[PDB]
């Protein structure tokens, strides 16, 4: 077999609920 | 007019940013023969023109061939991307068996982008295992600047002949160590 | 066409001096050369007082 | 090494092919012979490449 | 039996000696013109120094 | 010619030479 596994992702629903793209690491005194 | 044997313009590296930073004739491997006579100094401008050939040479067999030199950023196609292989995970556990042995009693101790391969640690209730398969590689391709190795290559020294010689618009400008290519125009606050 | 090309940075007293050390000792005297090599005393400059 | 300095380095004999073997035939074997009382070899660089 | 504390305080001497940092990969002598001081990266560009 | 080109060059050819693969010292 070579199925593909995806995430699981908490569900609001029937929707998985992912989410945005928050990979932000910026703080920056300045 | 000029020397046809000129000094190279040998093209220094600010590797922060990653890209160059001007040049400037190399005055550090000059030698002095003016202490010698009329055959000396001529076998020293013989080594010294070999020496631009080997240079003009080198370019064309390793220098990416561009309509600008030093650009002010490199296409994701003309920079060196480290490509690992795809990286394979032996799963431990076994998802379903574990929670059937769970519910039992049994008191257990010690887009798609994945790919669920069985070989058919372990364990003994069941005979189950799974590999996955996973791509190591960024998401998307680098573009950015070159690099310490890959600019070693680019930016040879470039033999100058004939240097400044009518049209000021079209003198290697990028040989100027505070020149923005964008503008057009030397910047600095200095 | 003068021969000898001195700069101002080449220490030319300097390198003679290491390099009559690299040939041979200089723990021996020549009288000709006035090679006497200036040598403190081995203990003054470390006290040893026992 | 880098073959565009390796004219100014042959040259120089700063790293070149061993002055034994660039001389001409006739002076290393002169120079052979008479080393016992008319040394040449510090006349000479040889060079030595990591 | 009277031997009122103290504290230790280390040092050293080096006379007659220059500070060495060679320019190789390995800080070894494995030749006369250095590795490092031969690769493309340092004999066919500029670089700064601080 | 890899295993001797690990060898300095004293001006064309190699330093490789008079095998000294030693190690017997002892007392005696």
């Amino acid at each position: 077999e070579d199925i593909n596994f995806a995430s699981l992702a908490p569900r609001h629903g029937t929707r998985p609920f992912m989410g945005t793209w928050n990979e932000i690491g910026t703080s920056q005194l300045n | 007019m000029s020397k046809e044997i000129p000094t190279p313009y040998m093209w220094s590296y600010q590797p922060q940013m990653g890209l160059a930073a001007g040049a400037s004739q190399d005055y550090s491997t000059r030698m002095n023969w003016l202490s010698a006579g009329p055959s000396m100094i001529s076998r020293v401008n013989g080594v010294r023109s070999h020496r631009n050939q080997i240079l003009l040479e080198q370019a064309a067999v390793t220098s990416t061939p561009r309509a600008k030199l030093n650009p002010r950023n490199w296409p994701s196609t003309l920079v060196y991307q480290e490509i690992p292989g795809p990286t394979t995970v032996l799963l431990p556990r076994d998802a379903l068996a574990e929670v059937r042995m769970t519910n039992s009693g049994v008191q257990l101790a010690g887009v798609s982008s994945s790919i669920g391969l069985r070989p058919d640690g372990r364990s003994s209730f069941t005979p189950n295992q799974a590999y996955l398969t996973l791509q190591s590689s960024s998401s998307e391709p680098r573009s950015g600047g070159i690099g310490t190795l890959q600019f070693v290559e680019e930016f040879v020294p470039s033999v100058y002949f004939n240097p400044f010689s009518g049209s000021p618009g079209l003198y290697p400008d990028e040989f100027i160590p505070n020149f923005d290519a964008v503008r057009e125009a030397v910047d600095g606050y200095d | 066409l003068n021969a000898v090309v001195d700069l101002q940075d080449r220490n030319t007293e300097l390198s003679y001096q290491l390099l009559l050390d690299s040939l041979g000792d200089r723990t021996r005297y020549f009288s000709m050369w006035n090679s006497a090599v200036d040598s403190y005393d081995p203990d003054v400059r470390i006290i040893e007082n026992h | 090494a880098t073959p565009s300095m390796m004219p100014q380095w042959a040259y120089m004999h700063i790293a070149g092919q061993d002055a034994s073997e660039y001389l001409s035939p006739g002076l290393v074997q002169f120079a052979r012979a008479t080393d016992t009382y008319f040394s040449l070899g510090n006349k000479f660089r040889n060079p030595t490449v990591a | 039996q009277t031997a009122v504390p103290s504290v230790t305080q280390k040092k050293f001497l080096c006379d007659r000696v220059m500070w060495r940092i060679p320019f190789s990969s390995n800080f070894m002598s494995m030749g006369a013109l250095t590795d490092l001081g031969q690769n493309m990266l340092y004999a066919n560009s500029a670089h700064a120094l601080d």
